[PDB]
This record gives C-alpha cells, structure tokens and sequence, in this order.
C-alpha cells in the first residue's frame, strides 16, 4: 500500500496568517491527491483535487502545488472557518488512504 | 443411324441392332430438383447393371442363358416373334411372365456359380 | 439541493451485523461510484471500501471477508454490512460519492476519483 | 428355346419425374439458373396415348412457375410501412368521364431512414387497391390480409420461353399429329430431349402469345358433354390485341428506411385516358366463325351457339386479366363475346389497372407492381380461349378461366414423359455354354 | 488352399449413419416429407453387443426431433409486438382458493391491422408467464431474453408415431431378448427394416404413452453403481393418468399487424378451477411396490428404498412437464413419490399451466402456445420413469428429467445400426484358371 | 429362403448360397438428409465393385482367385471353416489380415492383365 | 510404388503397369456443393465403365480389341511409343481420332456381340 | 497393329471444379463448413503449364469467403434501431484519438415496446454523417442496415484447405523461380492445398507464405499498366499496430434479446492508433524489390515508390483487422522513395466501426468496440503495386479487389481433370 506523511501534525497561526501544510507519499502517486478538511464536529469537505484543482465554492485563497512525493497546501488570508484539520488522500493505488491529519488552531 | 428410340417402331430383330443406342442414353431447391433426378438415374442403372450381375450377364448388351423358355410365357414360335413384334408389344404380353423369369435366370446363375466352383477345385 | 443523509443505527451489541445506509438525494446512484469512510474518536479518517462507477467492490485490505456494500438503484441508497463488529470499530461513518473527473498528465487520461460529497455521519458505538 | 436377356432395348411405360429447366437483367423466371438449351427423332410405327388433362407435366410447371415467382420476390421491399391511414382525394385534374372515381390521391405519414423522423408524402392510388374506412380516410386493401413485397423495379415480368428437359433414363414423347384432341392414340409419336421455348404468359379468358394450330382451330376438352369443364380453344391464325395505358406516368421513390424504397405515382403528365385494348372487328368475328363452325361438331349442326361474357365472380376471372408493360391489366371483355349464330374497324375493351396483385390464387401473398414511367402500349396474340359452357337448342359459352393450369396445359397438350425400360427378355435358340 | 472373394457374406459391424424417417392437418414432426412405410428376419444362432448408452440413434433422434421443431415454428407469427408493459390486475372472478393470483387480467396497447393506429386490448395471462416491472404493470417472462414465435395455430403437437429406417448398405439388429437390461450380448436378434413406430412423447419424471416391458419391470442404469447417471424405469403394466384443465378459457384473435393474428385467453366461462391429474391410488401403489421389487436387485434384500420428490432446480425438471391438448402442463408429483419400503382412491396432481414455453433447454427460444377453446381432457399411460438416486441401508430416489434423450433412450434401447460388409475373403481348393 | 441377414449365424458352407439376398440389398430434416444417405449407398457400392473388378472378379458372388492361402492368416483346416464357422466370426479372425490380402489380389491380377496380353501378342 | 499419378512422366510402356493405382482414386450452402461433387464423380466413373462394357473391356484394365490400328491416327511403331511417349504426350497426339476409334470399337463389339450370339444357336 | 484399351491411364486435363474446404468458439470461415484433414507425391519428368491469373480457384476462394462471411453475420444482431438522429459533440473541444470521436447521444428502443431509452456513446468521425451539439446520423443509414458484427465469432483467420473430389488431382508448381506463367519444371500432385489463411488486407500483404529464394515479381502483363503487380518477400518485414487507448464496451439492450455493444468511454494512451514498421528492415526490403523490379525496366531505369493515389480510404489505406478492430494505415512513409542505378517507421492509422468490407454497397457491418488494449505483430510478406503510364518509373501501392491477396497463395496450384481412359496400338488381338 501507499503511506501518506503530513506534517507538522499541530501549527498554529492568527487571524491573517499564511500557513504551508505538507503531505509527503511514500512512492510517486502523480499528482493524484486530494485535500479535504473536517471542521471540529463536522463532516469532512473536498478542497482541493489533482492536487492544483480548486472544488466549486472554496475561496481562492486555497492552493495546492506539486506533482511528485512532497505534496503541499497554501492557505493566505487566515480566518476562524480555517481553524479545522486537514486530510490528504491519494488516489493512485486502489489501497487507499488518508493522512494522518494537520490540526490547525490559533496561537 | 436412327438415333436414341428410333427402333421402337421396329421389329424385335431389327430393333436389337441398336441397343447400344439406348444403353448409353440411361446415364446421362432448385439445384436440389436437379442433383435429386441425377441421383434416381444413377441408383436406377445400377439397379439394372446388378441384376445383369447377378445372372452372369454383366458388360454384356445380349446374354445367353440356361433359362428354357417355358411355353406358358409364350407359345408363339420364333419367326413370329423377330420379325412380326416390336419390343413394346413384347413387353406387355409378357409383363406378368417378368418376375417369374427373373427368378429362374438368378437361380440359373447361382447354380452355375457353385457348379464351376466346384468343378475348378478338381 | 445535493446531499447525502444518513441515519443513527443506536449502539449495538458486539459480534453482530454492522448495517449502514446513506440517502442519496438531488442526484443518482448512477455514473458515479459509492464508498464509505469511517473516523475513529480522536484519530483521522479510515477508508472501508467503494464500489466503482463499473460496479466494482475496491474493499481495504484490513478489513478481510467481512465486508459486503451493495446499491439499492431503485431507492437510492448505498447499504454497509460489516460483520463481527468489535469495540475497535467504534467510528463515525460515513457515505461519499467518489467522483470522476478526467485529468489528462502530457499523453495520459485517467479517471481521477475524489469523494466528491460526503454524507452527515453516523456516531457507531458498541458495548 | 433359351430365354435370352437383351439391355437396352426401345420399351418405355409412362411416368412421372421431375424435368429440369433449359433457356437458350433477371428474369422472375430465373433462367440464368437454369442450364443452356442444345435433335428430334422420328418414331414410326409407333402410336402411343397421350392424355393432356392427366399430364403431370402441367403441375409440375404450375409448381415451377409459382415456386420461380415467389423467389424473386424474396429480396424485394416488404411493404410493411405502407399499411397506414391514407387521407385520400380524388384525382379529378384533366381526368375523362370514364376515368372519374378510379384514380385516387392518397397523403400519408410515411417512415424514413431515420427512425424518430416521420415523412408527409402522397401518391396516385388506383381505387381498386384503396378500400374506405368508415378528404376521406381510406387504407389499402392488402392490409387486413398480409404485407405486400413491393417487385424489384429491375426483376422483369416479361415471360421468356423455357424448356423442360427430362433427366436421364426418361424421354419426352411428343405427338406431332396436326389434327389431336389431347387424348387418345396418336399416330405421329416423336422423341425429343426437351419441348419448344414455352413462355409462361400468365392471363385470363384469352390465351396470349401462345402457339397456334397447324390446320383448323382446336377445341379441345375433356369432355364436351360435361359443362363444369373447361374449353380449350386453339386459334390456327393469330388474333393481335393492341394494349394501352394513354397515361404518362411519373414513377417517385420514396424513402421508407435504410435501403428500402417505395416507387410511388407521383402525377399524370398530361390527359387522363382510360386504358383498353384493341381487336380487329374483322379479324375477331372472323376468328369466332371459325371457333364456331368446329364447336358445331360436338353440339350438332342445327343448334345454336351464343357467346355471352363472363358470369360472376373475382376481377380475375371475370375480366381478362394480363401482365404486360410491368402493368397488370384487367379487361372487361364483353364486347369480344356478345353474338348469337345460327346455322378498319375495331373492338375497344375498356381495362383497369391494378397494383397490389394476389396473382396465383394465392390468399395472404400480395404484390405491389411499381408503376411503369411513361406511356405502356402492347401488341400480343390472342392464340386462343377459355369457354366455359352453362347447362334446348342453343348453346351458351362464357369465358373461363382463373385455374392458371389451363392457360400452360395449351403448351404441354402434345407431350408425354415415359420412362425407358430397357432390359427385356425374349425366346432364342441360343445356349450359353 | 487359394484366396478366394466372397461378394455379399452376412457380415457386419457396427456403424453411424443419418436413418431417415418413415411414418404409416400439419404436424409438428412432419410426416408428409418422411416417406411411407411398407418385415423382419429373426438372426438365428447371433449374438450382437448392444448398448443403449452409447447408441448414436438417440443422439440423432433428438437432432431430428428438435430440427423438426423450430423448423415449423419458422412460418408462423414473431410475438415481438407484445412485449410491451401489461397493466395487469388479478382474477379473483370465481376463483378457486387453489388457483389464486394464478390468473392476471393484463391491459395493453398493441399494434394494429394500421401501422399508425393503436389498440387497447386486454387478455389472460398466467402468473408463470408474467413478471412485475417496478394496477401493478407488468411485462412477460421472456422480453429480455428473446422475442418468442407464437406456436402455430394449425400445426399439432400430437406425437404421431415414427420409423426410422436405414438406408441402403446398413441393416438395423433389433434385440428381442424380454430381460435385456441395455447392454450387454443380446442373444436373440432378428434384423428388421427399421423401427417401430416411436411417438415422440416429450415429458419429464414420467415416461408418458411409451412401450411396456413383456415380462417385468425394467430397471435399466447406465452404473447402477453410479448416483450421478438416472435410472430408466419401464413398466410391464401401464398406470393411466388422467389429466384436466377444468377451465373453459376462451380464445380472442388480436390482430396485431398486416396478416398476423395474436390468440389471447378471453374469459374463463364458469369458475376458475386448478389443473390436475389423477393417479388411481391402488395402481399407483401396486406398480411402484413391483418396481422396489426389481429395485432391490442392485441394493439388496434388506436396504430400505426411499421415494421422495424432486431435489430442486427447474419448474421442467422438477415437475412433471408434459404437454398434451396444446396447453403444457407442469404437474407436482410429489405425491406420486412419498413413501418408504421396508423388507378407487386417487392421488391428485396440482398442475400448473404455461404458455412461453422452452422445452429443448435452449435459452433464447421460446413458444406462445395459444390458449385452447374448451375444456381439455386427457388419458396417458405412465410406462416408465426416470428416476435419480441420491448419494447407510436406505437409498433414496427421487424423480429426474430435464434431458430429453433419455425420453428416448427407453424407446430406442433395442435397436442398432449396422454397416454390411459384404466382401470377404477365405480360403478354397479353388484355383483360377 | 431365410431372407436378408438370414444365414448371419449360419456355418460359411451354408450362408455362401444366400449370397444374392444380401447382395440386393446393398444398393436400394428429410430432404438432403435422406438424399446424402441415397449417395453414400451407390458410393460403397460402386467402391466394393470396383474392388472386384481389379481382382478380376468383377460380375461374380464367388471368385476363385490366383492368391495361395497364406497358412500364418488362418491355420484352420477347411472342415471347421466351412462347416463350424460363421461370416461374422470368420471376419473376426482375418480383420487384420485383410488388408495385405486386398494387395496380394491386387497385384496378382494385374500380373494375370499382362501375361495374357503377352500371349495374345503370339 | 510411386502414388497417384506418379508415373505421369513414366513412358507408356511403364505407365500401364500402375492403372490400379489411378483407376482407384477415381471414387474416393456448402452441403450441395459437396454433394453434388460426389454425383458427379460417381456419374463420371459409370460413364467411362458404361463404354468399356459396350466394348467387351467390363471388368479390365487392359482390355486387348479386335480394330485394327490404320496407322493415319499414328504412324509411329510400337518401339517409340512405348518407350519413349507418356501417356500424356500420347493424348496429346490421338485427340483428335479420339472419337473415331471409340466409334469403332463400339461397332466391333455389337459385331462381335451376335456373331458369338449366332454361334450358340448351332 | 491392334487397338488395345487401357484404363487409369496418368492423364489429365484441365478443368474447373467446386474444390471442398479442410481445416485441421465459432469462425467466421468456420470448422462447421469445412472437413477434417488428413500426401504429396512428386511428379518427375513432368512439365505442366500454370497461369495464377486465370486460376479458377482464385476465384472459388474469393466466393467462398465471401459466402462464410456473410453465413456467419445473419444470426446476430440487426441495428435498424441505430438510425435515429444522433445530437453529437465533442469529446476534446481543443492530435490525440479524442479528436477523432464525437460523443453522441440518441433515443434508443427498449426490451419493452413502449418504452425508450435516452443512451449516448463515443462514435468515430468516419461513421457520423451531419444533418443540415448538431445533428448526426450513422453514415450507412441511407444505403443499408448494419449487422452487428457478432460478438462472440472471431475475424481471426485459420488456415483453409481447398481439396479436390474425386476424379480430379490438384498439381502443385515446387519450382522456386516460377513467376506465375509458363511450364513449371517441378510439378507435384497434393492431396490439397497447405494451410491458406484468408488474411484480409490492402496494399500489403500480412502474413502468409514467403518466397524462397529471392524477392518474386508476379505480373499479368509486367507492360501493362492497368495489371497489379504482386511482390512477394523472401524475408518477412515485422509490423507492429496498436490502439494505445483503453477502451470501456458498453452495452446497451435495443430489444428482447439484442444488445449494441457502444463506446462509453475512452481513457489510457490517447496517441493515435499506428503501425510501426522497422526503417533498416523495410529499406533493405524495398531495395531487395527494387533489384528484382530493373530486370523487367532496365538497369539505368529509375525507380521511384510512391504513394496511393486517391479513392475510398478502403483503397488509399492498408486496410486490415487487427484483434476485432478494424485500421486503416496511412503507408505514405513506407511508398516514398527514388532508387537511382533501431529506427522505426510509423504509419498513422485511423479506425472504422461501420464496413462495408467486400467492395460492396448495402451490406455494412459493425464492429463492436473492444474492450482495453489492442496490441498486433503481423508479417509484411507481400505487396500489390500498381505502376503510373521517360527513364522514371513510378509504382503506387494498390489493391482493392480482393482476389489478388489469395491469388498470392494458390498461384503454384493448379485443378486438373483426370482422364483414365486412353487407347493405343499394341499387338495383341482379343481371341
Ligand atoms: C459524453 O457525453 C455525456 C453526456 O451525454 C457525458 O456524460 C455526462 O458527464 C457529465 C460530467 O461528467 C455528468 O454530469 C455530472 O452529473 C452529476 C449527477 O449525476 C447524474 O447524472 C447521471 C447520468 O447517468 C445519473 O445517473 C445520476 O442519477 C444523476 O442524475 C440525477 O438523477 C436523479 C434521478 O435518479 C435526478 O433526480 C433526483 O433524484 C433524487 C432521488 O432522491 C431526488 O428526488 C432529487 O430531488 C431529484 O432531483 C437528478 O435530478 C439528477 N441530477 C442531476 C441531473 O444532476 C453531477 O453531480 C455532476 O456535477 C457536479 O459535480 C462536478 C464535480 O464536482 C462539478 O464540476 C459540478 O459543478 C457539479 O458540482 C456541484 O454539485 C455538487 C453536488 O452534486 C457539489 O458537490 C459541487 O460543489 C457543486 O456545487 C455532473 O453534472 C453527466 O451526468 C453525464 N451524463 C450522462 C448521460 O452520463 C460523458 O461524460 C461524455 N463522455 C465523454 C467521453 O466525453
Ligand atoms: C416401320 O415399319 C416398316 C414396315 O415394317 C419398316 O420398313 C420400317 O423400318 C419401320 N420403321 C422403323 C423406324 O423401324
Ligand atoms: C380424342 O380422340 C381420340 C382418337 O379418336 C379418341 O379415342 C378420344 O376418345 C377423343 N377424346 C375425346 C374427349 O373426344
Ligand atoms: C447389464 O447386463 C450386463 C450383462 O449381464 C452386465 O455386464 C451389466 O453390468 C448390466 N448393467 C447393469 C447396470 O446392471
């Protein structure tokens, strides 16, 4: 199967902040890797897809970049609905899986 | 040369010249209506050439045999028969006479086949 | 409109029939495929199984013989039966819709699945 | 006396075979199938019995002949779309007062290639072939009883001669006696592979394009004193029937799916006529004397012979029927028998045109005869009829016909099918050793 | 001592060859192409190996007879107009508690004689030919699978006895021994020119108007040993079964297209009673009592013999399917077999009508088998069974079926076709000269 | 008479005088199936015919051939062949044998077409 | 043993010792084209046996005749025939006299027929 | 001298005969119209005289394929349904396969009369006619209805023997320089033909029999332009095809019982299909057949290779199947040349569902996709040429008509009629 390695597993930053999370494969997935973020209580949402695509809705703000092992995530312009954890999935090999997840809080 | 049943008018001694004449003319869905006639000619010669067979007559237009003629068949002597009678009146005075004397020609010939079997072995 | 519902099961006894069902509303079983992703309290998610827009059963390897989902077409519902449930199974679950969007890499298409919309949750606890 | 086996001699006894084809664009009679034509040898002394009316040559080729025409209409259009409701008026456009009513102009909802899209289209129907249902809504007449496979616009209707060969081990006896009723002995017996080039002209009450008496004119029945027989009459010179349809017809293809197509009247170009045929006034008055003066030797020389026309029954055998042009014509023929005999001009006999044709008696297979573009005329010979007689001293003889046996047993009346029986024994003094 | 050739020696061997029929309104197997029939010479001092287990006479009869089966469902009306959705309410009009929600009272639109018209009509359906598509609406059982022939309305699916007789060079050995168990030296042959007349008699469980032993009961397995392989059973007497279909179904002609009728169950006149067949108790029992008899002789004195019903599987296999009237029944005999044997009473089978019927286990071919006018009555004979084994002092059996040749293994167990080989060479005193 | 098949059980002294009843007999869904049966008959008919015409037995039920016996196909004397024998048996022992004698037949008379064709040569 | 046609470019002197060989291979939708393959085989074999049993060669191979060769079919002597021609090469050559020796070998044996079938009269 | 009649003598003459298949899941030139197999016998001292252009079993063979192509569509699926108007766009709305498809969405028939059935499916641009998303139609919609190919006959073809009856002997020509006229010095009679495979191909010849020695020219008249001239290779040149696409089958029921087998969708490789002929193997190939193609021109000719002129892209393109799906192959990199006294050559090769395979009109026939990868290693064993009407000669590819791919097989056979009855003089004289 394919392991999926997200760290820093707690950051924090204020209202306004810009904050890089990362999700590291164990193999090359491609850039099959999708994002989704689970506020406290709530059900898991689709942020991102293919790593770059941004779902219908989510503010521009989001980002993903590249396309080999060492995936990452950009959010610009912090505000209190941010304040969730963030999952990475993969999609390349049909033994899914997810990350182990990025609480994000503030300071 | 008369051609093929240019004798049937002829008389029986007249009409025995030319039995060659008919002998080689006996031989020779849609496709089926065809292929279906060609076979009935086929089974129906053999059907002739094996009795010829069976009396010792093979590959022969005219064979002697060891047949006497029994009056009861025909009485009527032999220059009325040759020379007076065409083979279609022939064949309908004798036509119930048929069957009979193809018994007695195939049991002539059985005879004679064991009898020169037998006299070969001395 | 679009939403996937699903409701509470109650707490059951363990070593018994885990029996799930998501509601499929504002859009159909059809053309796209049907997972279902558990979280256990306290940790991240944990992929169960799908079946494929194809009608193939992709099922986690961790999870072995006990698994069988199926596709109820006429009343939009996608059913789980986990069997012989133990307390380490105590997740919430839930019911997504893997999506199927085509990403063409230099000279590849591929069917890129991404669990377009996910369900409510279903707090599952056994004792 | 020694019995004696000879093979091969001249003996046959009547039978029956089946005779194979021989024909010296395709033809509905497929004679590309049947193999190339070549003979005649002269029997004396022989008289043989030849019976026409018990000639199993005759069935054989009704058999034939049907069999050859539903097989080129195997691959032809079935004409299944065609069942419709048709909103038909009438053609009342430069027509005459004979034509008023016959011609029909029908609109319908016709299929296309495309299954989803629908087609308006209209044709010119005859008002035989459209039945009423109850502009006004009418609907063929084929309809309610079977499809009509439409005849392929390239397969010909034209007869063309054939001859029925007869396999090996089998002979054709053929009666060259000028003067033979169909039965009996006949003193002039010939042999021969096959028969003449015998065209399968199909008709109705007049015998067309078929062969004539040598000497005198023939009537030859099976038995005369019996009136529920036909009467075969041979003419010994031609009477020439000069066909027309005067209109100009346009032939319009109709798209009724992938492949399939429908050839539809479009409109008359010009006049509207009626079609008919023409018999000489001379010639046909002329032709009857002579019918007559031979039918006085069955009824006695002072009875008195009427010809009246056709009693009752289907436009087939009331009327005479034919086929030629590719149009199927149905003639009235009553001013041809209309006399009573005791002891430039021309006879214009007004027809009408079907094309939805059920031709062998057959009920369930139909035909649609497209129509023919242009003007169709036609120039045959009346070679003879069929009378029927009704049961005083005067006689009554109508046209007959419809039993399509009649119209090829004119042809096969002088020929015999046996089978050669060649081994024969006879007495001789001969011994074998 | 010299070689010396026999042509024509009384020798054999055993061979495969195409026996063509013979048999002494239309049939399904037709016996207007088989050819007349006309006989038999007993074979003193010749002992034949027979096997019926491996005769290829069966194995070309069911050929023939499924030949002879879709060859005459070809003419005749293509059902593919009626699948369509049925809105189908039940009969509850007078029925029985049997025969309840057996009968659908099914509405649907058809074509009509007019492409472009439509048809509201209503018929009966049987439950078994119906399924529920989600008054419910329904569809018929067979409409995603193939389109099914309506079974002609003309042509008969009486069993009319067959000979099959070998051609020209093949003789068939017919053994005459009274305890021949199928296989094995036969030692009393007689050669006859073919065989007796063999009614095609299509059923399952139950050997139904076959041929009786002469002596006793037959037990006839391919390894008694062997579980798998079914039991043959043949009777010495016969068990007549009376079959009914209290019903007095009407039959409505829907005309659903140019020339093609559809034959749809009206209304039942009177009240809806169940089909069934009748089994004289006394009978029934004395026979299976004679067949444990010889049953004991491959098992033993002392094992318990077991008759239950049917293990599972098809309705055709698991019950008694038959067909006579026209209509097919499907009976229940699992009261015929409920009983275990240890060292004017009638048993009554509920049947169960169909009318898409597959019999030769094709999928993809059926047949509407319209509904029959009246009330049908039924007499047959029970002459055998074909029992299955299952795999202890108890052996239990259970009824078989399913495959049709072995229907027709127990009719052709004696025959055996043989190729003549007449030329044969031994030696003699003889020397050529 | 015993009929077709009659004399199979037969001694081979006693079936070699019925030799003509199985001998006419050999020659005489229902379409091209009954009419394929009719061909393959006059087919191995012609080819059982056309045997005997090369060993020179041709119109013949009993050849007395050229071909000495052989004593390793058959060491049996002629009283229990003749007499305590039958055909089908008779087959049985030589169905091996028989295709090296066809040979021998074969041969031998093709040795017998050139030497009496030398001697009419004289 | 050469096989089928294997001595096709032997002289005729060495041809006609293998006719066994070629004479036996005579005999031995898409139904009708194999049966109607097989009729015409058997029609043909029978059409060629027909003419040597209306010559007197039914049952032979080499079948020695009473017409005379007229030496305007061939002037060649036996010696370059023989030994130097095919069978082939000597087709080839008689074609066009084809029917004009089998003309008189028909009527030499019709001839032959009665003057043996007169014979037995005395 | 004596008229003396001799019977089975070895002659024969030439005739014209229905020869029977032989062959040693159903085919459509299937095992159930033919005869199990079985031999060769040479012939010394024999001369015969072939013509491969007036064989008649060139023309037989060209018959009877025809005829087990046709016998083996019937019982399958009729789509009549399938001219409805189709609302048909774009599948890349932008060089790949997906620019050669338009998905297409039409209103089928259901398994139940009444009801329809709104399904779409990936259509070939070759095979979707415009109306005037836009209108559509399948393009043999006016000319005829396509039966299905059906799905479970295969097109791959197995070795056919067409054997002789009896009476008549099959010569087989074993000379190794015999173009395809003339005497034939080595003559052989087989019981019947080795294994032809009725590979069905245009402008090059895959698979089959090589030559022996060197590369054959085979021309019915090498002076004439308007004759086809046959190459035959005495070295096999390897070519290798492909669909690199990953294809979905999709099935949809038109009726009780009959199911359209439709392109759902299309992902993997999208590089268009192609064929890839090795450049140093056809190089050597084509100057192999240069070398034998001056002994009939001249030695200072020159000889220029290009390519198929115009007409039906049956006739432009070396058309062939390959595992069910049918290709039509540019070859303009394999016919451009001038010839004066690891690297790899690929063909672009568009794809067809709709055939109308035997030059005919109004009997298509179509191709259900297949499902995944389609991957093909054929030999080039041949050519047919057609040469333009100066000291430069110029051969297009050609073909078309069918008969020259088998003439390529049975040139060296030949039907022969034997005539057992012959007479001679001899001395004796019948007693
Ligand atoms: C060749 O051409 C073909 C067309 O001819 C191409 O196929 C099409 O491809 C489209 C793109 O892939 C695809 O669109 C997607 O459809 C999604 C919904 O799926 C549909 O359509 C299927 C068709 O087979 C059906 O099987 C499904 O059942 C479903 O239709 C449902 O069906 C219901 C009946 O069962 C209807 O009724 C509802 O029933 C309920 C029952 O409880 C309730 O009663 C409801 O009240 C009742 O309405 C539904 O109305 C109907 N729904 C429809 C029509 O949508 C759709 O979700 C996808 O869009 C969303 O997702 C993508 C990716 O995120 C976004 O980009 C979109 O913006 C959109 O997102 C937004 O919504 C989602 C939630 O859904 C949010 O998460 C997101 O944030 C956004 O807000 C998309 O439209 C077509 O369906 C498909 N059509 C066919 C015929 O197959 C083919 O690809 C092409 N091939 C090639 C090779 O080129
Ligand atoms: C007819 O009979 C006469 C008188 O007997 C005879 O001369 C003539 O040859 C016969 N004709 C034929 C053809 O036999
Ligand atoms: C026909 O004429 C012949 C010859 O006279 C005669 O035998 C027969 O009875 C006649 N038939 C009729 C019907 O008059
Ligand atoms: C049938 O009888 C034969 C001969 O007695 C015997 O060999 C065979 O085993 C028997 N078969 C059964 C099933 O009993």
């Amino acid at each position: 199967a394919i392991q999926l390695t997200q760290a820093p597993l707690t950051v924090s930053a204020s209202i306004g902040d810009t904050i890089t999370l990362t999700c590291r494969a164990s193999q090359d997935i491609s850039i099959w890797l999708s994002w989704y973020r689970q506020m406290p209580g709530k059900a898991p949402e689709l942020l991102i897809y293919a790593a770059s695509t941004l779902r219908g809705g989510v503010p521009s703000r989001f980002s993903g970049a590249r396309s080999g092992t060492d995936f990452s995530l950009k959010i610009k312009n912090l505000q209190p609905e941010d304040f969730a954890t963030y999952y990475c999935f993969q999609s390349d090999s049909y033994p899914r899986a997810f990350g182990q997840g990025t609480k994000v809080e503030i300071t | 040369f008369l051609g093929f049943l240019g004798a049937a008018g002829s008389t029986m001694g007249a009409a025995s010249m030319t039995l060659t004449v008919q002998a080689r003319n006996l031989l020779s869905v849609w496709g089926i209506k065809q292929l279906q006639a060609r076979v009935l000619a086929v089974e129906r010669y053999l059907r002739d050439q094996q009795l010829l067979g069976i009396w010792g007559c093979s590959g022969k237009l005219i064979c002697c045999t060891n047949v006497p003629w029994n009056s009861s068949w025909s009485n009527r002597n032999l220059s009325e028969i040759w020379d007076n009678m065409t083979w279609l009146q022939w064949d309908k005075e004798i036509s119930n006479y048929t069957q009979i004397i193809y018994g007695l020609l195939e049991e002539s010939q059985n005879q004679q086949e064991k009898n020169e079997q037998d006299l070969l072995a001395l | 409109q679009a939403r996937l519902q699903q409701w509470e099961g109650r707490p059951l006894k363990p070593a018994e029939t885990l029996s799930l069902t998501c509601g499929v509303h504002g859009v159909g079983l059809g053309g796209s495929g049907w997972g279902w992703i558990r979280q256990p309290p306290g940790q991240g998610l944990q992929w169960i199984g799908e079946i494929d827009h194809d009608g193939s059963h992709k099922h986690n390897p961790a999870l072995r013989s006990r698994l069988s989902m199926s596709l109820d077409t006429s009343r939009n519902q996608v059913s789980l039966r986990l069997t012989s449930v133990t307390a380490a199974d105590t997740a919430i679950y839930y019911c997504v819709r893997v999506y199927r969007e085509k990403f063409l890499i230099g000279e590849f298409l591929t069917d890129y699945r991404f669990m377009d919309m996910w369900g409510t949750g279903t707090t599952v606890i056994v004792s | 006396l020694w019995v004696t086996v000879y093979y091969g001699v001249p003996v046959w006894k009547d039978a029956e075979t089946t005779l194979f084809c021989a024909s010296d664009k395709h033809n509905v009679w497929a004679t590309h199938a049947c193999v190339p034509t070549d003979q005649e040898i002269h029997l004396e002394n022989v008289t043989e019995e030849f019976n026409m009316w018990k000639n199993n040559m005759v069935e054989q080729m009704h058999t034939d002949i049907i069999s050859l025409w539903d097989q080129s209409l195997k691959p032809c259009v079935k004409l299944t779309p065609l069942c419709v409701t048709l909103q038909c008026t009438n053609v009342t456009n430069n027509i005459t007062d004979d034509m008023r009513g016959e011609l029909k102009n029908c609109s319908f909802n016709m299929t296309t290639e495309l299954r989803d899209k629908k087609q308006k289209v209209y044709s010119l129907f005859y008002r035989l072939d459209v039945v009423q249902i109850n502009n006004k809504e009418y609907r063929l007449i084929n309809c309610n009883t079977s499809a009509c496979t439409q005849a392929c616009p390239k397969v010909s209707f034209e007869p063309i001669p054939i001859h029925y060969c007869a396999p090996a081990g089998f002979a054709i006896l053929k009666c060259k006696d000028k003067k033979f009723n169909g039965t009996g002995p006949c003193p002039s017996v010939s042999t021969v592979q096959c028969t003449h080039g015998i065209k399968p002209v199909v008709s109705t009450q007049l015998l067309l394009n078929g062969s004539l008496a040598e000497e005198e004119v023939m009537i030859r029945s099976e038995n005369i004193t019996n009136n529920a027989k036909n009467i075969l009459v041979q003419f010994n010179t031609p009477v020439q029937i000069n066909c027309t349809r005067p209109n100009n017809n346009t032939r319009k293809s109709i798209r009724i799916g992938p492949g399939q197509a429908f050839y539809a009247t479009g409109d008359i170009i010009g006049d509207i006529r009626q079609a008919h045929c023409n018999v000489s006034k001379a010639t046909w008055n002329e032709t009857l004397g002579k019918v007559v003066k031979q039918l006085r030797k069955h009824f006695g020389n002072n009875t008195i012979i009427r010809f009246a026309n056709s009693s009752g029954g289907d436009l087939e055998v009331t009327t005479h029927s034919f086929n030629c042009g590719g149009e199927f014509f149905y003639c009235n023929t009553s001013g041809l028998f209309n006399s009573t005999w005791i002891s430039n001009d021309s006879i214009t006999l007004p027809c009408r045109i079907k094309q939805i044709i059920n031709m062998w008696q057959r009920i369930g297979q139909c035909m649609y005869a497209p129509p023919i573009q242009g003007v169709i005329r036609c120039v045959s010979n009346i070679t003879g009829l069929i009378l029927t007689r009704d049961g005083s001293t005067t006689e009554t003889f109508r046209p007959g016909g419809g039993d399509m046996r009649d119209n090829w047993r004119s042809e096969l009346y002088k020929y015999k099918v046996v089978k050669i029986e060649p081994l024969g024994v006879a007495p001789t003094r001969c011994k074998r050793r």
